[PDB]
């Protein structure tokens, strides 16, 4: 199937019509989404199928067909780009400055922005164009909007 | 069965949407991979 590296689309026709249930980049050969996007389950790409290869629950990940081939990381200063693919909607890109989620086990940046469940897997870039995580994993503030980590996997 | 399909290249845009703010969260991150807010 397409093996092209870019952003793509995660559907599903189990539910009513064809849903989008999240977002992933390909990238040397690699398919890499977040674990509540799939559920590890194997994809398929026009004739073609992809077979999970890593993934685990706790950092919400998982890559298909390769181990996990991104490393870059958010510089900790520098502002950043959500490159959203909403459901039924064109890629966008849409530049922001990250917060921060401090936890008992260090800190991670976090995007303050809100997209449907669905953009869950879409990447965040840096000025180089390199991928520093995906975008859907987070929590729910006061106001009941969203802040999302940057998750990002360990390149082997 | 799920399956995929093209959205798109990865690259930066210049002159993008500017927006979204920055807060600083203490969080805590379970077993499932579920993120709480620690207050
Ligand atoms: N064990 C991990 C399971 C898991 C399962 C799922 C997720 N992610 C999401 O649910 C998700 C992803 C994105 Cl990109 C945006 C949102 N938005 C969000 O929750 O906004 C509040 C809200 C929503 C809809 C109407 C009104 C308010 C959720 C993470 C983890």
């Amino acid at each position: 199937g397409e093996t092209t590296d870019g952003v793509y689309r995660v559907m599903t026709r189990r539910l009513l019509g064809s849903t989008q249930v999240g977002v992933g980049v390909m990238q040397e050969g690699v398919f890499h989404t977040m674990w509540h996007v799939t559920k590890g389950a194997a994809l398929r790409s026009g004739e073609g199928r992809l077979d999970p290869y890593w993934g685990d629950v706790k950092q919400d990940l998982v890559s298909y067909c390769g181990p996990w081939k991104l490393d870059a990381a958010w510089d900790g200063l520098s502002e950043v780009q959500l490159l959203a693919v909403p459901p039924g909607e064109r890629a966008k890109n849409i530049q922001t400055l990250p917060g921060i989620f401090k936890t008992k086990d260090g800190d991670i940046g976090a995007v303050a922005l809100d997209y449907p469940a669905g953009t869950s897997g879409s990447p965040i870039l840096d000025k180089c164009g390199r991928v520093i995580g995906l975008y859907g994993n987070g929590v729910v503030i006061k106001n009941g909007s969203y802040v999302s980590a940057i998750t990002q996997g360990k390149r082997e | 069965d799920m399956y995929i399909e093209r959205a798109g290249d990865i690259t930066w845009e210049k002159d993008a949407e500017v927006t979204g703010n920055s807060p600083r969260l203490d969080v805590a991150l379970d077993e499932s991979g579920d993120f709480s807010l620690v207050e």
